[PDB]
């Protein structure tokens, strides 16, 4: 159905949604190098809900789903000694575009899980985005862009921006592939994403669609290694391009 | 002096509007790009506003723009922990990102969001959409997040605009209004373009401090009512 599904079977060991789910949600507890984490995927659901949800789209039931399956594990944890990590997984084409979306604040929804994620990483727990696919937009904001660490498969079909190839070609009346290519902040690859500094790491893949015993233990590994780093450490997104440094230092020294 | 071309707060540029809200004599900008910040008080109480200034790029944020108001909300949120009780006031006139740097405005606009959530374990942070652009994109998303979301008659607040809409989902299927919000309670006041009503109601919700039980926080809620 898509690499998000491949790639949370393979990861997690299950395929079907949890009973309380939206179907169009896959999570798992598990364990990785001892360490208790839990695999949250957005997926393929033809059968949701919401017409303008059925292929893969962040939409009301995933944005309210996410906010509710993080804050489960945040409640659980908050007398535990060891946090849970939380492992996103993420291959989501876009938010759900439509007219019932917006009416019922589709932007609300995604803000519940964008405040889960925050607060479960405030609170301690390791937060991993695991790009494996598309990471577009409010999708992204919603599942994975809150990460402590970001790891990126180097594969041409993983892509992060903020707006479809589609619309901004639409935009610039286009082609754009070309034009964006050697813009790197407006490039849709992964190599230019990867010199903003925005990830942590990148992971060559045999069969990307459906990983190899070999790709699982690479990543695996990689996993281990981002929880290792996480861990007892400053609490801050990834993230944290001379420009913006230039800014916070000039805002701290006006303040 | 009694007249709305002369008490309009929609009439008001970014600036103008970050002036007009902060205690007269208290208004300092920083950073002297499309988005103001500037430190001051609230009836009294130490703040930082950034507003984006809507007539320059849609409001589209980037590198800079998007760094503006991340690290004011960061810094917003070191004052607390040293014991300085700052408030962040937020004026989103905003589309997007800018194509040119969407990837940077893009990950800007996740630090604004995890600074929303940061600062909001001490102080409130209040939104006011007033219009006439509105807020739309990344940036509804950190509305969505703030504790208190103020709109105007004139506002639209929203994910998808409409010409994205209508060009992923149809001209018609078979909504975004500052009123609208209000009623679906998705906005938590709805205010006259005025702007000593505005200022007033900023100062109310400052005042009135962190909600108990704000919108993020009732996802079961919102997932029963859905399944209706």
């Amino acid at each position: 159905a898509s690499r998000g599904l491949a790639w949370f079977q393979a990861l997690a060991g299950s395929l079907a949604p949890r009973p309380g789910d939206p179907a169009s949600l896959r999570v798992a507890d598990a364990e990785l190098d001892g360490y208790p984490v839990r695999f949250l995927a957005v997926v393929p659901d033809p059968d949701n809900p919401f017409p303008r949800a059925r292929q893969g789209e962040v939409g009301l039931l995933e944005g309210w789903g996410l906010a509710a399956a993080v804050d489960e594990a945040l409640e659980a944890d908050r007398e535990a000694p060891r946090k849970r990590a939380l492992l996103a997984i993420v291959d989501v084409p876009s938010q759900a575009y439509g007219r019932r979306e917006e009416a019922l604040g589709i932007h609300q929804a995604l803000a519940g899980a964008v405040d889960a994620y925050a607060r479960a990483r405030l609170a301690g727990h390791p937060l991993i985005g695991l790009l494996v696919g598309k990471a577009m937009s409010g999708a992204f904001l919603a599942h994975g862009y809150q990460a402590n660490r970001l790891i990126a498969l180097h594969d041409p079909g993983v892509m992060v921006h903020a707006m479809g190839k589609a619309a901004a070609a639409r935009i610039t009346l286009r082609e754009l592939e070309a034009l964006a290519a050697k813009v790197p902040p407006m490039a849709y690859d992964i190599d230019s994403y990867a010199s903003l500094g925005l990830l942590w790491r990148t992971l060559p893949v045999e069969t990307v669609e459906v990983p190899s015993t070999a790709d699982l233990v690479r990543v695996r590994t990689c996993l281990g290694e981002a929880l290792a780093d996480i861990l007892g450490g400053p609490r801050d997104l990834g993230g944290r391009r001379e420009a913006s440094a230039r800014v916070r230092r000039l805002l701290r020294e006006q303040w | 002096a009694r007249l709305l071309a002369l008490r309009s707060f929609t009439e008001l540029g970014a600036r103008q509007r970050a002036r007009a809200l902060l205690d007269a004599g208290s208004f300092r900008e920083l950073l002297d790009d499309g988005v103001v910040v500037a430190r001051g008080l609230l009836d009294g109480q130490p703040a930082v506003l950034a507003a984006i200034e809507g007539a320059f790029q849609g409001g589209s944020l980037g590198e800079v723009s998007g760094a503006k108001i991340a690290g004011a909300l960061e810094l917003a949120a070191e004052d607390n922990r040293n014991g300085v009780p700052t408030r962040a006031l937020l004026l989103l006139e905003t589309g997007g990102v800018r194509l040119q740097e969407a990837n940077l405005g893009l990950a800007a606009i996740a630090e604004i969001q995890a600074a929303i959530v940061d600062l909001q374990r001490y102080q409130p942070v209040v939104a006011v959409i007033a219009g006439p652009v509105g807020c739309f994109g990344g940036m509804s998303i950190a509305a969505g997040l703030c504790s208190y979301v103020l709109v105007t008659r004139e506002a639209r607040l929203g994910l998808n605009g409409p010409q994205v809409i209508e060009q992923e989902a149809g001209i018609a299927e078979y909504l975004t209004g500052g009123e609208q919000r209000f009623a679906s309670g998705l906005a938590d006041a709805y205010l006259a373009d005025d702007l000593d009503e505005v200022r007033t109601s900023v100062l109310a919700y400052f005042a009135k401090g962190l909600p108990a039980r704000p919108r993020c926080r009732r996802a079961e809620d919102y997932l029963r009512r859905l399944g209706d």
